[PDB]
């Protein structure tokens, strides 16, 4: 049980690094995309202006 | 004159006002009427500090059935909100003395129609609950309502179902058989694909590990675990680790669709075969219905059906037949 | 029209999608605890949520968290459902608030609701509204349901191209139809600049019409 | 004698007054909910090396509940729930107070003039800290008080495990010899068969008896009795229920739970430390009356005595011990924050033994049934051999 | 008397073989897992930064 606990905590270690390196990819992911569309609707208005 | 008034005025009053059409009032006149039991207790102290306990009691007594009768009340969803917002210790009036004995047979009567999955996710909350001090040796009682309990609506019900599985592995007092069978049952359903009921399951995994705990956890569950765990890579005692190592739980949007046809008991046969046919001998396609579960399946198959489903699937699959009769029946009304 | 007195009736709605964005994603909140990314939006092409919706007279509540039935929006938060509020016709129908808010995982460790608001259960002027509300989202915050509620759903450019739609359909214009393709066309205008407008949170709330008149019944308190 | 009580549960300072002392039962109940912050329905308190109180004795009839022999307490929700033992310390206004004052006292700077109000300054602090050194005295105590519950706790872990290893290990060890007694029960059950036929044969003073033992005991109910009684009699259904019975005991039987540390080893070190505790407010309590006596010496300094910066130094001397005093605070404030510590660390021993318990419950339920069942064996095989014999 | 030390002790050998060393081996995999995930970790949030 104890070196189930101690490679329990190591192992969730390494998977939650990889986890957070997957939810910040998903974030920066959005922003990308808000970026884009923010971008064309900028190109948009400044043709018409 | 007060010490006096206190049992005999506050309960004449709480009653006579008690009969009231309203449910939302019959469920505030509930938690007040624990309020006021609270008040006489305290009453009834005070006068033992100043000026014989048979008199405490008979109160008591009065109580438990008080709590009772109020669970008599037909608008069986507002006694579930009333009992899941107060807690009140769930009145604290009889347990496991009587707890258990009335509470275990007044929640059975609510085993009627399940139109409110939700309210029956607070049943299970409810029930575990009651396990606080009503379920030593009627936990089995539970284990029953623990199936039927199986047999709720609700996959929201479902995760409400895994949050009071932990809390029972808490509670506790029937395990070892029923731990086994959830732990078998659970291996399946890993991969079960409810955000809600996904969550839920590696937190009641994690609570689970805590209480049978042990090398009992290795030997039990790591081999039902294995069923989910891409890699041996969590924290037992949490989580979202857990559910890390375990495999990403499959669209259940498919099965649903699977599940939105009829006839699938059948086409289940068909894909325990075919699961055969991956661990087996089974090379060929028998003359099922040929139309819609051959359709169904080459869907599935070209879908990206990969190797590690068809076992959780025909699972999850008997469970769907379950939910799938129920459905059915419930398309009586 | 109608007094809310007789009817006294149990809430019940449909269910609409919320148009803010789950870009409140707790970048550095991410960056602190690994829960989070267990979020289902987190993890999923769109972001479904345990929803909760309460009334509350002024601040007092009269409901209880009303959460809808399991559903999809992982992939997409398309929300085609109903709902039926705990919260009946007359009961605290004075200065009732709408709030509500849908648990969704902050993370593995955070599993709950953090978007909230609150707004009237009838109008500004008291007429209640049996159709859709769209809100204005309070993310990362749940609702509140005080008379001086802190996230406001329901009650400018937007607010101009809304009221004179409003009053136009309401058949109060005149037989130059024109106008009224001209009318949309620029109304669509202004939703692109309110559109390209950005940092904010919103919600389509859709008040189900009521089958007593079959419509979205404006109802007031007596 | 006013009664002196230990949560067990908590092995915390929660005692009773004499009021109670000759109360009904529930009395003491009834002073834990409501003096202490332990509500009834979920508690519990038992008799150390002794039987857990019933509605009716009094304390003395288990000699206890004594400043060093009291009862100890148990919150059945306690470990009911997780509740690593809560240690919300009452405010600590009195804790506050001496921290500002400490602060106070060193940014306090030399006196000169002011040794008055610094004496008083610092024969307050003095007094303080020698209550405070009585309070943390009172705390390790308590502490001994939480080894004393411990020790009650496996005291009724001994006796409830005793009850339970009567129970089972009998109907178990009777099965045992009941092998063999199994091949009698199964050439029992052949003459069983036999004796229905018998009774199919002969349908229906002495006699007027055992018919009257008939009427209750039904032909279809006693061939249901017989069969199910073998079924579950399915050997494996002890020999499993066998491995699960000493399953629930070792439930029960953590050893390391109970020689955690060697508990006196660590409240040995604990009642050096109250020790050396008390030995500073008595230091200090020593250095306000030389303060006092250095007051009379600066009042008669005027003509003997003209040496200079006495007060600079009484001032001095006076922020210095309260500096060091302060220091042992820090201390106290620690083991404060250890009670809760130790409180959580037993309270997972606790848990363990409860749920071996919760489940040992469960085997208890299946352990009156096989009592029931090991009679419905005996007690069946001779009068049911008597009225089989028609 | 036997057969009880037996019912418990069957059952705590059946584990104890279930007590695979796979985890075991799992444990090396932190040592490479770690470092290299520190490091993904960063540059994944340097990125969300920029």
């Amino acid at each position: 049980m104890e070196g189930k606990w101690i490679t329990d905590q190591l192992r969730w270690k390494i998977m939650s690094c990889k986890m957070r390196i997957e939810q910040l990819k998903q974030t920066i992911c959005k922003g990308n995309e808000e970026m884009e569309k923010n971008s064309e609707g900028l190109l948009k208005t400044k043709e018409k202006n | 004159n007060d010490i006096n008034i206190y049992p005999e005025y506050i309960l004449p009053g709480i009653a006579h006002l008690a009969q009231d059409d309203a449910t939302i009032v019959r469920l505030a006149y509930a938690e007040n009427i624990a309020l006021l039991a609270e008040t006489a207790l305290r009453f009834l102290e005070l006068v033992q500090l100043k000026n014989y306990d048979t008199e405490l009691q008979a109160l008591h007594e009065m109580v438990q059935q008080k709590v009772v009768t109020l669970l008599s009340d037909p608008e069986n969803i507002v006694k579930q909100t009333l009992m899941e917002n107060g807690i009140t210790r769930l009145c604290v009036f009889f347990g496991r003395q009587k707890a258990n004995d009335v509470l275990l047979s007044h929640m059975i009567t609510f085993l009627n129609d399940k139109n409110d999955w939700h309210l029956r996710g607070a049943f299970f909350d409810s029930i575990v609950g009651v396990a606080a001090y009503v379920g030593w040796q009627s936990s089995s009682i539970l284990k029953p309502l623990l199936q039927q309990g199986l047999s709720d609506a609700e996959e929201f019900v479902i995760v409400k179902a895994l949050y009071a599985l932990t809390c029972m592995c808490q509670l506790g007092l029937l395990q070892k058989p029923h731990v086994y069978e959830f732990a078998s049952d659970i291996a399946p359903f890993l991969c079960h694909p409810n955000l809600w009921i996904r969550y839920g399951a590696v937190g009641f995994i994690t609570v689970v590990a805590r209480q049978i705990s042990t090398a009992d956890v290795y030997c039990k569950l790591m081999p039902y675990l294995d069923p989910y765990i891409t890699q041996p890579i969590i924290q037992i005692e949490r989580k979202l680790v857990l559910l890390s190592v375990l495999k990403e739980p499959v669209s259940r949007s498919i099965f649903d669709y699977a599940l939105r046809s009829k006839d699938i008991t059948s086409l289940f046969r068909h894909l325990h075969m075919r699961q055969k046919k991956r661990n087996g001998s089974l090379p060929d396609c028998p003359p099922p219905e040929d139309p819609a579960i051959a359709q169904l399946l080459k869907k599935l198959l070209s879908q990206g059906m990969t190797e590690e489903e068809e076992d959780k699937l025909l699972a999850l699959k008997d469970f769907m037949m379950k939910s799938n009769k129920a459905k059915a029946n419930i398309v009586d009304q | 029209y109608i007094y809310s007195c007789d009817l006294d009736i149990n809430v019940q709605l449909k269910i609409g999608s919320l148009e803010g964005k789950r870009e409140q994603k707790s970048y550095k909140a991410v960056l602190e605890d690994p829960m989070l990314k267990f979020s289902g939006l987190y993890q999923e092409t769109c972001s479904d949520l345990y929803v909760t919706c309460q009334v509350f007279a002024e601040g007092k509540p009269l409901a209880l968290p009303v959460r809808t039935s399991y559903k999809a929006f992982s992939t997409r938060w398309n929300w085609n459902e109903w709902l039926k509020l705990p919260v009946k016709y007359p009961d605290l129908p004075r200065n009732a608030q709408v709030a509500l808010t849908i648990w969704d995982v902050y993370g593995p460790g955070k599993a709950v609701p953090v978007g909230g608001t609150t707004v009237s259960l009838f109008g500004k002027y008291g007429m209640f509204r049996q159709g859709m509300h769209d809100l204005k989202v309070w993310p990362n915050v749940e609702a509140d349901g005080s008379e001086p509620t802190k996230t406001p759903g329901r009650t400018d450019q937007m607010s101009r191209l809304a009221k004179l739609t409003k009053a136009h359909r309401q058949g109060h214009m005149v037989k130059v139809d024109w106008l009224d393709r001209l009318t949309f066309r620029e109304i669509e205008m202004i939703n692109e600049s309110e559109k390209r407008s950005s940092n904010f949170m919103y919600l389509m709330v859709e008040f189900r019409c009521v089958k007593c008149d079959d419509k979205e019944y404006g109802i007031v308190y007596y | 004698m006013k009664l002196y009580v230990f949560l067990v549960n908590t092995g915390t300072t929660l005692t009773f007054d004499t009021e109670l002392t000759v109360q009904t039962v529930a009395d003491l109940k009834h002073a834990i909910q409501s003096k202490y912050k332990i509500a009834i329905q979920h508690q519990v308190l038992v008799v150390n090396g002794g039987e857990c109180m019933a509605a009716d004795r009094r304390v003395c009839t288990y000699s206890a509940g004594t400043d060093t022999n009291p009862i100890f307490l148990f919150n059945k929700e306690m470990i009911l729930c997780d509740r690593p033992p809560a240690i919300p310390k009452t405010t600590f206004s009195t804790e506050n107070d001496m921290e500002i004052k400490v602060e106070e006292s060193l940014m306090m700077p030399a006196v000169f003039h002011t040794v008055a109000s610094r004496t008083q300054l610092a024969l307050e602090m003095y007094e303080v800290a020698k209550k405070l050194c009585s309070f943390c005295e009172g705390l390790v105590h308590d502490e001994h008080l939480q080894h004393q519950g411990w020790a009650a706790i496996m005291a009724n872990l001994e006796d409830c495990s005793n009850s339970y290893q009567k129970l089972l290990f009998k109907f178990e060890s009777i099965y045992s010899n009941y092998l063999q007694s199994i091949e009698d029960i199964k050439l029992k059950l052949t003459h069983l068969g036999t004796a229905v036929s018998v009774m199919a044969k002969i349908p229906l003073s002495l006699l007027d008896w055992i018919n009257v033992q008939d009427r209750p005991n039904d032909v279809e109910s006693l061939v249901r009795k017989c069969f199910d009684s073998m079924s579950r009699l399915d050997p494996r259904i002890i020999r499993p229920f066998i491995a699960e019975c000493r399953q629930t005991i070792a439930k029960l039987d953590n050893q390391n739970m109970k020689a955690i540390k060697g508990l006196e080893d660590r409240l040995y070190a604990l009642d050096q430390m109250i020790a050396s505790c008390g030995r500073l407010v008595n230091e200090q309590k020593e250095l306000a009356q030389g303060f006092l006596a250095n007051q009379k010496r600066a009042e008669n300094l005027k003509d003997a005595s003209v040496l200079p910066d006495l007060c600079l130094s009484h001032a001095n001397q006076l922020m210095i011990m309260l500096q060091n005093h302060r220091k042992l605070l820090d201390i106290k404030q620690k083991c404060t924050t250890a009670k809760q510590e130790l409180a959580n660390n037993l309270h997972v021993r606790l848990k363990w033994c409860c749920f071996v318990m919760l489940h040992a419950d469960q085997d208890g339920e299946k352990l009156q049934a096989l009592l029931r069942l090991v009679i419905e064996l005996l007690e069946r095989v001779k009068i049911v051999e008597a009225l089989s014999t028609v | 008397q036997l057969n009880v030390t037996e019912n418990e002790c069957q059952n705590y050998k059946r584990c104890l073989e279930i007590l695979e060393q796979m985890n075991e081996d799992d444990s090396e995999q932190l040592q490479m897992e770690l470092k290299e995930l520190a490091l993904e970790e960063e540059r994944l949030i340097q990125e969300l930064e920029d």
